[PDB]
RNA sequence: GGAUCCUGAGUACGACGGAGCACGUGAAAUUCCGUCGGAAUCUGGGAGGACCAUCUCCUAAGGCUAAAUACUCUCUAGUGA
RNA sequence: AAGCAGUAAAUGUGGAGCCGUAGCGAAAGCGAGUCUGAAUAGGGCGUUUAGUAUUUGGUCGUAGACCCGAAACCAGGUGAU
RNA sequence: UGAGGGUAGCGGAGAAAUUCCAAUCGAACCUGGAGAUAGCUGGUUCUCUCCGAAAUAGCUUUAGGGCUAGCCUCAAGUGAU
RNA sequence: UGGGAGUCAGAACAUGGGUGAUAAGGUCCGUGUUCGAAAGGGAAACAGCCCAGACCACCAGCUAAGGUCCCAAAAUAUAUG
RNA sequence: UGCUGGAAGGUUAAGAGGAGUGGUUAGCUUCUGCGAAGCUACGAAUCGAAGCCCCAGUAAACGGCGGCCGUAUAACGGUCC
RNA sequence: GGGAUACUACCCUAGCUGUGUUGGCUUUCUAACCCGCACCACUUAUCGUGGUGGGAGACAGUGUCAGGCGGGCAGUUUGACUGGGGCGGUCGCCUCCUAAAAGGUAACGGAGGCGCUCAAAGGUUCCCUCAGAAUGGUUGGAAAUCAUUCAUAGAGUGUAAAGGCAUAAGGGAGCUUGACUGCGAGACCUACAAGUCGAGCAGGGUCGAAAGACGGACUUAGUGAUCCGGUGGUUCCGCAUG
């Protein structure tokens, strides 16, 4: 409040909204995985374990930004286009859940 | 002196907006300029 | 007090803020303005837009250099030497 | 007890990367007819707090 | 097996107006209120927060129910940077 | 964290849960890119490590919230010695 | 003029006058809400050092109130800016 | 960059201007300065004028504004009018 | 104006007449209406109490009991209202 | 001619009878229901009770719903500025002067405009170029129209004043429709809200042979958030899926 002066929240509109399930996963980047090895399959539950998550929030979901240093496979619900690409540049694949 | 607020031909809603007057301009204009869906200056109409 | 009556004329405009806002010698950006004015005060000349309101301004990023225009007017040329 | 949020400016705005907040502007939801081009291009934008309000308000937004 | 049978009537439900249910006769779909009306009885019905299809859960209108909780006029004993 | 062994303690036990480690976009979605979309452009946001838990101090916020102090309003009662 | 009775506060009474209804009334007194409220006055408890203002915009059902800006202070950073 | 604030009644002089009556120790703006928030000396006393800022001593000295017959420190100084 | 009264010329609730109907969909045709007899529910031709206009009356009701040229309905003729 | 008799909604001009059965309106009954309605008595309680007869009577009243009145009642409001309140006034924008040669700035301080207008007064090519003055003459109230020569844009320019203007931004001829979509570094303003000018970029067209040049009027004013409501389209979502 400032006296009477309009609040900037009665100035400014109201807008957008919510798409109320917001679906974003638990995401993992790309050089996190340099901690495995070479052909080992890399699940869920086992990354679980590993820690490099915490827990599920919808799924799993991937990015690209890190470097891989690993061929091998993984068990997983969802991929980016460089994801894939840059798992079988080494080779190993992708079991799409 | 009052407004218009026209309707593309095909463009589908509500955007164009000008003056003119039912005394000097009593009747339906129409003339070319740019609409979207076109790349190009089509003509729209007074609706 | 008592009867003071009906009354007129304090009527004036919330001003504007004109004339120039950069200098001699200095150097510039591209969309920056050179001087707010009405009519043509000054003429711009080299690499000078000319917005609705007379507004001035330099096409590019540069130095000024304001001079004569006419025999009796005056002008703009920005140059960009670097 | 816990503090409580400003629902109806919980509706207003949209949190940034760092801690900024970004604002839908206004003078829109009505006529344009009396307006220009250039207006309602810069006006189909948003923008964002100043520092000043935010010290007005910092307190209201634990929660985003 | 259930083929046949009993399955909770002025009830359910609706209109009106009032509250409550975070949420405005409301969405109030849910639940009560008072005025008018007003159902099926499985082979049927109920819901699924505008809302319905399909889908699903249940099968209303009959009753009883410890434990896990609450406060201290108490009493006892004890404690008190 | 609740909760539990414990003893009006610690400690231990206790992972439901919370934050962060990718952002963009109302959203669908996409992702070191995203949005707008016509490209990335274009610019906004980005982008390009370090934060986390407890505590001290300051400040703010809700609770009377530095202290005293009205006129008055409401509810229920007393009074015609 | 007495002794006994009857009228109650949004009310009573009233040869009317805001006048009376326990030394007081333009609607009493007791308690309670209630630490009612108070942009209002007053008040606010031992020391030394260092820095050190303002009384201006501007919008206000606002003008002796407020809000940011302004001008202070402190520590993080930068680096002649 | 960010943390924590108070200030919104200002006053007088010079100065510029308006207004008023080339009124006002007026009134409104402005440019400076002082007080407020700053003691000391000078103007007899004399918040804003003149000189001028105190860290603490000290029976030391030099000067400023101003002053030099007595109260009261300093020239009855010179020379001129 | 208020009060009463009235032709009531007509205009007027809670009242009726009924031609026809979501979101999703069992319904007449597998590019398609009898809205019938279907979940969160529905239409007009028309009239329609109190009244609303219209007209009377209405001044020990309220009200006015006026005004101009010549004139401090304080005279008069022109006088208006 | 005044509509208008094929069928004819139905028909005043109708007639007539009540029919699945019922109430249209008014009556008669009366139980209902009532009766501060009189006699009998429990109860010497005449209250209440219940007979009695009489009344009225399916009426109102009563419950809901509805809508007209309602200081009778109750709660609120009743702007500020102001050389005290005060009546008066004014309260939102634009031009100038005060304003002090950057800009900026007061006064219940001085003067003036605004709550729009131009489809041509706009866009774009190609022409024109002053009123006015005298000069002077059918006109003539000198002057109109016309004409000679100078006139500073004194012309004039849609909208006050200002700057500015013959690049004409003034005036015409023709063309038309940039009074275009999606963007833009960037800069000004300012406390905030806001507001203001843009290179240019795609794009794409008008006119123009083009060159290119047009993102509305020479500038400035033309009412004002937001919520709400409405409307149409709709990369969206929208509930077990649809």
């Amino acid at each position: 409040f400032e006296g009477g002066q309009l609040p900037l929240f009665r100035r400014l509109p109201k807008r957008g909204f919510t798409n109320i399930n917001r679906k974003e996963y638990a995401i993992v980047n790309l050089d996190q995985l340099n901690k495995f090895e070479d052909g080992t399959e890399v699940t869920p539950a086992l990354l679980v374990e590993s820690g490099v998550v915490k827990n599920e929030k919808s799924g799993i979901k991937i990015l690209g930004n890190g470097s891989l240093d690993k061929k091998l496979t993984v068990k997983a619900h969802k991929f980016s286009a460089s994801a894939a690409e840059a798992i079988d540049a080494k080779g190993g694949a992708h079991e799409v859940i | 002196r009052v407004n218009v607020t026209l309707a593309c031909t095909e463009c589908g809603d509500r955007n164009y907006i000008t003056t003119k007057n039912k005394r000097n301009n009593p009747e339906r204009i129409e003339m070319k300029k740019y609409c979207p869906r076109l790349n190009k200056y089509t003509l729209h109409r007074e609706t | 007090k008592k009867g003071v009556s009906s009354t007129k004329n304090g009527r004036d405009s919330e001003s504007k803020r004109l004339g120039a806002k950069r200098a001699d010698g200095q150097f510039v950006t591209g969309g920056s303005i050179l001087y707010r004015q009405r009519g043509t005060k000054i003429y711009p000349g080299e690499n000078v837009g000319r917005g609705g309101d007379d507004t001035l301004f330099a096409k590019i990023d540069g130095v000024v250099k304001f001079e004569r225009k006419g025999r009796d007017k005056k002008q703009v040329s920005v140059y960009a030497v670097a | 007890p816990k503090m409580k949020t400003h629902r109806g400016a919980a509706k207003r705005v949209k949190r940034t990367a760092s801690g900024q907040l970004k604002r839908s502007r206004a003078f829109t939801s009505h006529l344009f007819a009396n307006k220009s081009t250039k207006q309602k291009r810069q006006l189909r934008k948003a923008r964002l707090v100043s520092k000043s309000d935010m010290k007005r308000v910092k307190q209201l937004l634990a929660y985003k």
